């Protein structure tokens, strides 16, 4: 049988600092600012699910759920990566596709954004649509800017 | 893109 498991890093404790090193191995932030980031996971949003196995020995992909502050039937799906040595192996169609499915049934979400910079690629190929720009956080916000933003490409997938 |  399969030993492949998806689980939300809340009920698995023991997973989070693979689950940092895992996010850090792509973009290299401080293992505490990565902890307070699946620390916030919770049972609706948001939510960090990882793939790991029988065993729990080891992360395999990781994805964070988080709200959209004008979109209660929606979420922005962050932090889509897989274990280097794991990628090309359907591990992160395996993780979309049930954070897909996990919006629908368990949170009766409607949609999912999300935005990417050079993989657009690949969530082309799993179904997603490229899309206008949109923000998480509500009218009163300002952020330290940045040119990699202009940079994000947005997609959505009707669920 | 990275959550933070
Ligand atoms: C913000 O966080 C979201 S955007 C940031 C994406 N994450 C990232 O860049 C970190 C490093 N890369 C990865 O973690 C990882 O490579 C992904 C998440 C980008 C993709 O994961 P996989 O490597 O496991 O992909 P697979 O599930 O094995 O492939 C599924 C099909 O999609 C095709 N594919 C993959 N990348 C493609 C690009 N860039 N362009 C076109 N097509 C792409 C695969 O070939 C595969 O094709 P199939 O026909 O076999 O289904």
């Amino acid at each position: 049988g399969s030993p492949f498991n998806v689980v939300p890093i809340h009920n698995y404790p023991e997973l989070m600092k693979d689950t940092c090193a895992l996010i850090n191995a792509e973009w290299p932030r401080s293992e505490t600012a990565r902890m307070r980031s699946l620390e916030a996971s919770c049972d609706s949003l948001p939510c960090s699910l990882v793939l790991t196995t029988e065993g729990m020995c080891r992360v395999i992909a990781h994805l964070k759920l988080s709200p959209i502050n004008s979109k209660k039937k929606a979420c922005f799906v962050e932090s889509v990566v897989v274990d280097k040595r794991h990628r090309g192996q359907g591990f992160g169609k395996l993780i979309m596709k049930f954070a897909e499915d996990y919006c629908r049934v368990v949170l009766d979400l409607k949609t999912i954004y999300l935005s990417t910079i050079d993989q657009d690629g690949f969530y082309e190929r799993i179904g997603y649509e490229y899309c206008a720009p949109i923000t998480m956080y509500g009218p009163r916000h300002c952020e330290l800017p940045s040119l990699q933003n202009a940079k994000k490409k947005y997609m959505k997938k009707v669920l | 893109d990275d959550d933070i």
